[PDB]
């Protein structure tokens, strides 16, 4: 029943930096445990019994704390460390985890590569109309996207999905799909995919007109 | 200091438990059934052998449950009642076994130093000693009956059959009961068994030495009689033969017939010497040579039984010390760790690693013990 | 080498039941306690249950207590978790994890995990629409293409791109829920020398419906 | 902590 609160929830770090994340408990805790988990895989044990390093774990990882305050520390940040870290307490059953701490790899800022796509012939002959817009390889992850049909802002029927941090270049990509009826699609001409990002003072725009 | 010690040491523990179970169990079955065949009409040592092999038989009979206990890694699944009955029953069979071994050492001591104790009132005394041994063993197993219970251990996630001492003074009760096991389960039996071995070795060795002494004086005095024709010489040599024959008389098993016949012949030959007849006394000395030379056969029987009995006593002492010594050493310094004297983490870890093997070493004493005593 | 393999996941209607299995190999199973630990989609880990090596000590989480039943089969080296009265809150990825140490409350060996989706929706195969540029975009720049997977259920699908030899940057985007169904997309960047002279296909595998689609991406 | 688990 012990509530675990990890802070910060999302943090970044460059290679060769010291990383420290905190895990505070409501009640007192006997032993604290630390697990690492990467996207698409199972967790692995980092720290057992508050401050003991698990077998096969690098010496950079260290755990500390007592009472109601614990912490995990990577002495020297490595590119292989960027993952999600959980703390799990034991003082009396049941067992409880924390929400986790997503440690992303800090990186130079990258502007998104925007490419827009009109609905295919299959979807049109089916009856629906989805206009897709891809923002590839940008940093930081924070980015805003506005769809505009004939200059009018449209946000009903938009889906934005961010990938996990790409392991190849430590970058982010996001997909924005504007779904709507084929009838409404055929009644307009200009479809504009705008995206404000940190890397540019003016919005990054990719548009198309059906008159092309 | 504190780490998780290597727990992969108890993989072969239940296998050893089952090996000791089948070997010691079959052996004790053979011995107990042999007592069920020959019975032994009103004997002392046979009764102690039977009760001893019975206690060991019940101990090894309770071994499989503890083998299953080590199989599931300290997880007891049989309930608190079985933890009480089988734990206190295991301890009861242990104390009964050790106490019976000590009592057998006492009975052998009395049977060797005092061959006077050869009456049928000794079995009737055993009819009170055996219930007294079981009574002292039960009153010794009472702490293992009042505290042995099942408790939940959350850090191990395991319901363990442990000694449920009051958590307020748990270390003090643990070291105290451990000291009770050291004093009552080894110290006193080692004092009794040890003193018995020193007694049998002293009396036996000095006895054989005096036997060779007297015998050699016999042959010397006879050779003196054969080649000396004087008045007051054959009489004195016959006196030496009679005295050395009376001191060598102490050899209780036939034997008393030979020694007594020799004393009588030397006495009559001395009667011929006190009258002045020297030649007849010398011919009687030749007849003495015929008797002693015709009676050297059993003189070797005494020596053979000397060697065998010596190796038996030494074998018993070495067996008990070698087997039950490590368990009480680890229990002693473990009790020192309970009272705060030993606070080294890896040392206490080594204690917790080596204790089960020592327990199986005492159970090994209960296994080979009928092989040593009965055969 | 410790191997824990989960099985028995799938789509369950609310109120129903399920039986999750955990095959263990590489160690003596009848000696260490076992744990069930789940993880909700886009959320963190959650300890579910624990059973001892001799089934003498069992602990349930308050969320599943009174409904789930953890059992053990040592002669067959198998862990079982019977889930009764399933609800949407129980939709998660279920792992069986142990410590290989008496039964301590930490997890040093995790399994592959099996997905359990609790919903009254019907299993729907995905509708794959190829995403190619509108006109030529004849600036010689590198070509970015995609495939839009719309309207499927349950959650897991896999898009594998078969294009030119290497020289492709693939981005698989996580699935979101719209109109009660799952929808996601996948992009790939290839040089302007390949497409459309070379064939670039996207493969969408939905094993929940046991359907596999291959889109060829023709220019529009 | 520490408890006595051994049979004897």
């Amino acid at each position: 029943d012990i509530v675990l609160t990890q802070s910060p929830a999302i943090m970044s770090a460059s290679p060769g930096e010291k990383v420290t994340m905190t895990c505070s408990a409501s009640s007192s805790v006997t032993y604290m445990y630390w697990y690492q988990q990467k996207p698409g895989s199972s967790p692995r044990l980092l720290i057992y019994d508050t401050s003991n390093l698990a077998s096969g774990v690098p010496v950079r990882f260290s755990g500390s704390g007592s009472g109601t305050s614990y912490s995990l520390t990577i002495s020297r940040m490595e590119a292989e460390d960027a993952a999600t870290f959980y703390c799990q307490q034991w003082s009396s059953y049941p067992l409880t985890f924390g929400a986790g701490t997503k440690l992303e790899l800090k990186r130079a800022d990258a502007a998104p590569t925007v490419s827009i796509f009109p609905p295919s012939s299959e979807q049109l002959t089916s009856g629906g109309a989805s206009v897709v817009c891809f923002l590839n390889n940008f940093y930081p992850k924070d980015i805003n996207v506005k769809w505009k049909i004939d200059g009018s802002e449209r946000q009903n029927g938009v889906l934005n999905s961010w990938t996990d941090q790409d392991s190849k270049d430590s970058t982010y990509s996001m997909s924005s799909t504007l779904t709507l009826t084929k009838d409404e699609y055929e009644r307009h001409n200009s479809y504009t995919c705008e995206a404000t990002h940190k890397t540019s003072t003016s919005p990054i725009v990719k548009s198309f007109n059906r008159n092309e | 200091c504190s780490q998780k010690p290597s727990d992969k040491h108890l993989d072969a523990i239940p296998i050893l438990y089952y090996i000791i179970f089948v070997i010691g169990f079959l052996v004790n079955i053979v011995v107990v059934t042999l007592f069920c065949c020959q019975k032994g009409p009103k004997k002392v040592s046979s009764i102690y052998i039977f009760n001893l092999a019975v206690a060991d038989l019940l101990l090894l009979a309770t071994l499989p449950l503890w083998a299953t206990y080590y199989s599931y890694r300290y997880d007891w699944l049989f309930g608190p009642v079985m933890c009480k009955v089988f734990g206190s029953f295991l301890t009861l069979n242990m104390f009964a076994s050790i106490f019976f071994i000590t009592c057998m050492s006492v009975d052998r001591y009395q049977s060797v130093i005092y061959p006077f104790l050869s009456q049928r009132r000794n079995p009737w005394q055993a009819s009170y000693i055996v219930p007294l041994v079981w009574c002292m063993a039960c009153l010794s197993s009472l702490p293992t009956f009042y505290f042995r219970d099942v408790r939940t251990i959350e850090y191990l996630g395991v319901n363990a059959c442990i000694m449920a001492f009051p958590p307020e003074k748990y270390a003090q009760w643990s070291a105290g009961i451990a000291l009770m096991k050291n004093i009552l389960g080894f110290i006193i039996p080692l004092i009794f068994i040890a003193t018995c071995y020193f007694g049998i070795r002293k009396h036996l060795l000095k006895t054989n030495a005096d036997l060779e002494d007297n015998w050699e004086t016999l042959n010397d005095n006879l050779k003196v009689i054969e080649k000396a024709d004087n008045a007051a010489q054959v009489k004195d040599a016959l006196t030496k033969m009679r005295a050395a024959a009376l001191d060598a008389q102490k050899a209780t098993p036939d034997f008393r017939h030979g020694f007594d016949i020799l004393v009588g012949q030397i006495d009559d030959a001395l009667k011929l010497a006190n009258e002045g007849k020297v030649k007849e006394a010398q011919a009687a000395a030749e007849q003495l040579k015929t008797t002693r030379n015709a009676y050297i056969q059993k003189y070797l029987k005494n020596r053979i039984t000397r060697d065998q009995v010596l190796k038996m006593a030494a074998a018993v002492v070495l067996a008990f010390i070698i087997c039950w010594l490590p368990f009480h050493v680890l229990t002693f310094l473990d009790a020192l760790a309970w009272m705060g004297v030993i606070n080294s983490c890896e040392v206490i870890a080594v204690i917790d690693l080596a204790l089960p093997f020592a327990i199986l070493l005492g159970f090994t004493n209960s296994c080979v013990n009928p092989f040593l005593y009965c055969f | 080498d410790v191997q824990l393999v989960e099985s028995g996941g799938g789509l369950v209607q609310p109120g129903g039941s399920r039986k999750l299995s955990c095959a263990a190999s590489g160690f003596t199973f009848s000696g260490f306690g076992m744990h069930w630990v789940r993880q909700a989609p886009e959320k963190g880990l959650e300890w579910v249950a624990y059973i001892s090596s001799g089934s003498s000590l069992i602990y349930y989480a308050d969320t599943v207590k009174g409904r789930f039943t953890i059992s053990r089969d040592n002669p067959k080296n198998t862990l079982f978790l019977q889930m009764t009265s399933l609800r949407s809150e129980d939709t998660a990825m279920y792992f069986c994890a142990t410590s290989l140490y008496y039964g301590t409350p930490w997890f040093a060996y995790w399994g592959q995990g099996t997905l359990v989706t609790v919903s009254a929706a019907k299993t729907t195969p995905p509708s794959v629409y190829p995403l190619a540029p509108g006109c030529g975009d004849t600036t010689g720049s590198s070509v970015t293409l995609g495939c839009l997977v719309k309207g499927y259920f349950p959650e897991s699908v896999t898009v594998t791109w078969n294009s030119g030899s290497l020289s492709s940057s693939v981005h698989t985007f996580p699935a979101l829920l719209q109109s009660g169904l799952y929808t996601m997309s996948s992009s790939v960047t290839v040089p302007s020398s390949t497409w459309p002279s070379q064939t670039v296909t996207c493969s969408v595998a939905h094993p929940a419906s046991s359907t596999t689609v291959d889109k060829k991406l023709e220019p529009s | 902590g520490r408890v006595y688990i051994h049979p004897i």
